[PDB]
């Protein structure tokens, strides 16, 4: 508990296991930097019909003419993956699988998708985000450009991505900060919050050293840090409202159960 | 439903 490094080190390798698309890789791919080709573009209907057979997609069947209607339907496959992710690293925090059960569940609940945007950001540049594990990159003017309110979603994310991404934070910084948001005390219906504030003690000591070794130059990086925990909040009550336009006006577009467990009494 | 605990427990 007392060595710090140790508990960075530990939640970084935990880390590399569970995403296979870290930080790293995706800025080697979008700047070029790497060995393997360049990614398939897509931004517009053509350029995704022809890179669509390598989305990874296993349901009944052809799914629609739409296009908003197709990025929303694989969207949603990828969110139900990062949220397996985030729990696989959830359960490699040192404490988290020694809280209540009932307490682990809320802590995802509320975790998991301020954790997606954050490492989302790791994935995108101003123009574009990579898809696939870094395979194909969807550009924003091509998301933007759906219909409404799809063209709606991943702008706002794109906007805090550019701004998050000026941190200039490593896979190394983004393991001990993603800990810090699942360990949140103060998350709506816990039952023990004492001991899980005792474990964010640690994870944000070993956060704060952290930032100051591998920022030696970057002057109160750790207050700036935990102030984008607010634009996060902020992004998932605007999603949550964009969903709803979705649930009153568009018809078949029932969501992913995990994903309705997630949002159902969500704030 | 009880989804989240189901990946929970492994
Ligand atoms: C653009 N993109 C990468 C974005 O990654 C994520 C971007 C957002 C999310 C969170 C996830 N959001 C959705 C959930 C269900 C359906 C659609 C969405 C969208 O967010 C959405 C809606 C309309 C248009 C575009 C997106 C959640 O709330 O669980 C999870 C992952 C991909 C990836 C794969 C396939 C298609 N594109």
């Amino acid at each position: 508990s007392a060595d710090l490094r140790a508990l960075a080190k530990h939640l970084y390798d935990s880390y590399i296991k569970s995403f296979p698309l870290t930080k790293a890789k995706a800025r080697a791919i979008l700047t070029g930097k790497t060995t393997d080709k360049s990614p398939f573009v897509i931004y517009d209907m053509n350029s995704l019909m022809m890179g669509e057979d390598k989305i990874k997609f296993k349901h009944i069947t052809e799914q629609s003419k739409e296009v908003a209607i197709r990025i929303f339907q694989g969207c949603q496959f990828r969110s139900v993956e990062a949220v397996q992710e985030i729990t696989e690293y959830a359960k490699s925090i040192p404490g988290f699988v020694n809280l209540d059960l009932n307490d682990q569940v809320t802590l995802l609940k509320y975790g998991v998708h301020e954790i997606i945007y954050t490492m989302l950001a790791s994935l995108m540049n101003k123009d574009g985000v990579l898809i696939s594990e870094g395979q194909g990159f969807m550009t924003r003017e091509f998301l933007k450009s759906l219909r409404k309110p799809f063209g709606d979603f991943m702008e706002p994310k794109f906007e805090f991505a550019v701004k998050f991404n000026a941190l200039e934070l490593d896979d190394s910084d983004l393991a001990i900060f993603i800990a810090v948001i699942i360990l949140s005390g103060d998350r709506p219906g816990l039952l023990n919050v004492k001991p899980i504030e005792d474990i964010q003690d640690n994870l944000l000591q070993a956060l704060e050293l952290q930032l100051k070794l591998n920022h030696p130059e970057s002057s109160q990086l750790f207050a700036k840090l935990l102030q984008k925990m607010t634009d996060l909040r902020q992004i998932v009550t605007e999603h949550v409202q964009l969903l709803q336009v979705i649930k009153k006006t568009e018809t078949d577009m029932s969501l992913h159960p995990l994903l309705q467990e997630i949002y159902k009494d969500l704030y | 439903s009880t989804l989240l605990a189901s990946l929970l427990q492994s």
